[PDB]
RNA sequence: AAAUUGAAGAGUUUGAUCAUGGCUCAGAUUGAACGCUGGCGGCAGGCCUAACACAUGCAAGUCGAGCGGAAAUCGAGCGGCGGACGGGUGAGUAAUGCCUAGGAAAUUGCCCUGAUGUGGGGGAUAACCAUUGGAAACGAUGGCUAAUACCGCAUGAUGCCUACGGGCCAAAGAGGGGGACCUUCGGGCCUCUCGCGUCAGGAUAUGCCUAGGUGGGAUUAGCUAGUUGGUGAGGUAAGGGCUCACCAAGGCGACGAUCCCUAGCUGGUCUGAGAGGAUGAUCAGCCACACUGGAACUGAGACACGGUCCAGACUCCUACGGGAGGCAGCAGUGGGGAAUAUUGCACAAUGGGCGCAAGCCUGAUGCAGCCAUGCCGCGUGUGUGAAGAAGGCCUUCGGGUUGUAAAGCACUUUCAGUCGUGAGGAAGGUAGUGUAGUUAAUAGCUGCAUUAUUUGACGUUAGCGACAGAAGAAGCACCGGCUAACUCCGUGCCAGCAGCCGCGGUAAUACGGAGGGUGCGAGCGUUAAUCGGAAUUACUGGGCGUAAAGCGCAUGCAGGUGGUUUGUUAAGUCAGAUGUGAAAGCCCGGGGCUCAACCUCGGAAUAGCAUUUGAA
């Protein structure tokens, strides 16, 4: 499965922007972002520690568009891996191909990114990969098949990604429409809004 | 008798053989005396197609171990590898 | 306890008991309804609670609850029972699985339908 | 028996049983003759009987009707038991 | 020459010592070290040993239903 | 280098409190089942119950280079080998099994290595023919005949027995080719191949022994009399009360004998921070069993799943005399059950049997079918889109909400669909040719090449392309607290809910519906079940004044523990070495499948045990 339903609703619950639309219009102009979804949206108060943790976990899932079974596996790998379970989990999510074609700017959202990947638009080291969740490694070259180099959604998304801050761990030639995952991002590189700690804590609870 | 033969492991449609010394009376994939090598008939990339410890092969042949036709051909291949 | 006491007689594992002894560690059990009656709860509670005495395949006679509004169970109905105390009713340790063998889905339920055996409204 | 082979094996095994039984019976008869004489006490007749049985025991050992070890045993025992007289 | 020492604990059998061998073992659960005792019918040809003697026995062929140990050496006779 | 980075609590006793203490919940798991729902793929899994009864087909043959033959290069027959494997099941078994580590008294077909032989004879017999019994099954009687069938004789020691000194034991040929010498022209004769005997090593397999470990019950304390040991005899491949006779009175047991209940064991598996706890599907090792009970025979090996005999229960056939059979092999049927699949394809591959080989056989095995049973991956669209549409629901009647959600407008087309292309799994087989060995030999034979030719069940294969179009693809539980998510109607201690605390007797966030929301998603719930939480059997890691708990008091055997000190010993302890601790799994690094599951290489681990050397 992939969650197919209304996007901004998610952002409203999480009380933030998850970037589930391209940032051409501000999330606030497209939705009442500061109210939660539904008829009790303007009534927010005490959330439990459990709820607080839960939300944070969902924030990160919904950003990267991963369902729970997969997400829990990522946590299990992040734990197994040496060092900081919280950081490992983020670098696991950041290493996904659907995220990596978004970070490079081939897709305007992480969901367009995923369609690109699924629909066999993307090469990794010159081989066609159509698994979203494939783990792009260091020094891997994510490219676009010559077929898809003419898709105007791609050209669009490159200029959409000009409007954002650049990833300093990804290099992209948007003219040749190829990017290099130079290296895995550090914790410092990513959003500091994410409290990975809470998600680790959730998966002990 | 003692025989040197292939023991199918791997997965459906993706056979991977261990080359084993065994009593012939056993099931090919059961009780074996010694694993002396392996044979990946569908090996790609860096994965070795044939490891075979020829010294151990000779040891056992000298003790009256038979070789299966297949292992007999892989012994040739391991000698053209030497 | 001293070590030498524990060496002489080690600490004893505790015999647990099943609340659903009739199931005999099976997820469900088929039985035939011998009596389909109503009973009044233990008090604080007040109702007429639909139950059936059931003879199971393993030869146990047990009382099962019949949950949801309305049922089609006469005496001689072949029902499937699962585990589940009814707190109110002392004695009732099993539920009748609605929507399985002779027991029918609760009529015109639309939330928690799977729990009551009702198929999905043709929309 | 279900198969033809099973049916044959049964027939064969019978003929072999008959054959083995005859041979065993004889070898035993000639052993009993030694035993008799060793029990009676006659160191001569004992050695005489023992000279008849020795080949038979050794033959039946090679032909499989008994083990080598069984032949040895009987020969060894009998020899002691006569020397003892 | 893997022998085992012990103490005669019966001698009433003809040509047979029951010998009690004593092991000091850590308890699997409770951690305490604990005397445990193997009795082992050994064979005493000459009826040398007597109830109380400390003997050294060695494993051998079965000599009876219960005897597959043999007296090597008497170490220390009884009072 | 690494072989880890690991440990949460909550609810409920009271007017309130703090303790104690149960109960309950959140997690993980599964050979699951059930309810609702359901797209694809990969990889696994799939009678846990009735060791119930089984229709039908199939699961063990092969060899004409052992043999006479001839029904039609092969039926039937003799003979060899296999049928003891492979496959199934867990009934029995609580230790005669299994695990670990040793041991001595053994054997071991096929195989390897070595040494020796393989002489010369004999009598049969099935098939067949003739006659005859029987309903059949299955026989009978009389002739005939072969052999690598069988038997004697000869021969044999590095064999066996023997105090010597001696004595004793076996065997089989068949096939290809051929120089010369022979030829009664059959053949001898040579060479090679495949066989045959004996012996010795090896290898493999198996038997036997010991110690430790391996459930529960003491409201089971005595148990044993071939019993325990001895002697002798027998017996066995082999030690041994294994058996018998005889002598003695032993043996076992509170470190639990005996008895009773339960139970296949292990590698592992699940859970757990760990220590533990639980468990023993799939995979692999071991054991046991084959309708029930008994028995042996044949054989290297069986006390023999698809062998024999006997007894029994059952089912069947019968011409009433008599016969037949054993799915816990694979399919499958009935039955039982909450519940578990096709009477499939193929020997192409890996093996196994037989065969010189070619091959033949192989329900092993490879594959295919069926099932959301599990794990993993993917999809069911992407972006834009405010009049914030309509409709639904709520409303302080202002509006809010569903909701950028929809529509609309641009896109994309994985996967399904269709049409094409198209790996890999294949090693081999046959026939030439050459070569190099063998050899008298440009022969034969065997190898190596090399030429030609043939071998794929899966299969319409994976993988790739090309089309056309968003086109064909979303549920399920929950929303009183625990516990993420609230309102409105209906109901009025009813109907109903409920894991726990409880909820419902008129404004019910607890019932039922709706709107909205939350969680999860081709699943989601429920039930059952294990561990966790539970430090709630506490070794790690608890308690006993009053919460449950100090025997009424003492004496005391076994046991447990024990002052100071020298020396010694090295049992405990510690350190190291060696052997072992199967493989798989787990863990760490890699490697290969587009990723993942999965497969796979190396390591670590196997905390132990044995032997050994040190420390003291």
């Amino acid at each position: 499965a992939r969650y197919l339903g209304p996007k901004l609703k998610l952002s409203r619950r999480e009380g933030t922007d998850l970037f589930l639309k391209s940032g051409v219009r501000a999330i606030d102009t497209k939705c009442k972002i500061d109210n939660a979804p539904g008829v009790h949206g303007a009534r927010r108060g005490r959330l439990s520690e459990y709820g607080v943790q839960l939300r944070e976990k969902q924030k990160v899932r919904r950003m990267y568009g991963v369902l729970e079974k997969q997400f829990r596996n990522y946590y299990k790998e992040a734990a197994r891996l040496k060092g900081n379970t919280g950081e490992n989990l983020l670098q696991l999510l950041e290493g996904r191909l659907d995220n990596v074609v978004y970070r490079m700017g081939f897709g305007a959202t992480r969901a367009e990114a995923r369609q690109l990947v699924s629909h066999k638009a993307i090469l990794v080291n010159g081989k066609v990969v159509n698994v979203p969740s494939f783990k792009v490694a260091a020094n891997d070259v994510v490219s676009i098949r010559e077929k898809a180099k003419q898709q105007s959604r791609i050209k669009a998304a490159l200029e959409v990604a000009e409007q954002r801050e650049k990833p300093t761990w990804i290099e992209v030639d948007g003219g040749k429409m190829e990017g290099t995952f130079k290296r895995m991002p550090e914790r410092s590189d990513l959003s500091a809004d994410i409290n990975e700690q809470l998600i680790v804590e959730l998966y002990s609870k | 008798m003692v025989t040197i033969r292939l023991a199918r492991h791997g997965a459906k449609k993706r056979p991977f053989y261990q080359i084993v010394v065994a009593d012939s009376r056993n099931a090919a994939t059961g009780r074996f005396i010694e694993k002396v090598g392996f044979f990946n008939p569908t090996a790609k990339g860096q994965e070795e197609g044939l490891r075979l410890d020829l010294d151990r092969v000779n040891h056992w042949v000298g003790q009256g171990a038979s070789v299966s036709d297949r292992v007999a051909k892989l012994v040739k291949d391991a000698q053209k590898a030497a | 306890a001293t070590i030498n006491q524990l060496v002489r007689k080690p600490r004893a594992k505790q015999v647990v008991k099943s609340n659903v002894p009739a199931l005999e560690a099976c997820p469900q059990k088929r039985g035939v309804c011998t009596r389909v009656y109503t009973t009044t709860p233990k008090k604080p509670n007040s109702a007429l609670r639909k139950v059936c005495r059931v003879r199971l395949t393993n030869g146990f006679e047990v009382t099962s609850y019949i949950g949801g509004e309305g049922h089609n169970l006469q005496e001689h109905s072949v029902v499937l029972i699962r585990g589940g105390r009814v707190k109110d009713l002392p004695g009732v340790r099993y539920h009748t699985v609605r929507g399985a063998l002779d027991c029918a889905g609760v009529n015109d339920r639309k939330q928690g339908r799977s729990k009551y055996g009702v198929k999905r409204p043709k929309s | 028996a279900n198969s033809k082979s099973a049916k044959k094996r049964a027939i064969q095994a019978e003929k072999r049983r008959q054959h083995n039984a005859s041979r065993r019976s004889m070898m035993r008869t000639y052993m009993k003759k030694t035993v008799a004489a060793i029990e009676a006490g006659d160191k001569e007749a004992a050695t005489a009987a023992f000279a008849v049985v020795t080949p038979i025991l050794d033959r039946m050992a090679t032909k499989g009707l008994i083990h080598k070890n069984k032949a040895a045993r009987h020969k060894s025992r009998f020899t002691a038991q006569i020397k003892a007289l | 020459k893997r022998t085992q020492q012990g103490r005669v604990v019966s001698d009433k059998m003809d040509k047979s010592i029951t010998v009690a061998i004593e092991r000091f073992v850590k308890h699997p659960i409770y951690g305490k070290y604990v005397k445990r005792t193997t009795k082992v019918h050994a064979h005493d040809e000459n009826n040398e040993c007597g109830l109380g003697d400390t003997v050294e026995i060695a494993e051998c062929r079965p000599l009876s239903k219960t005897k597959s140990w043999t007296l090597v050496k008497v170490l220390e006779k009884a009072k």
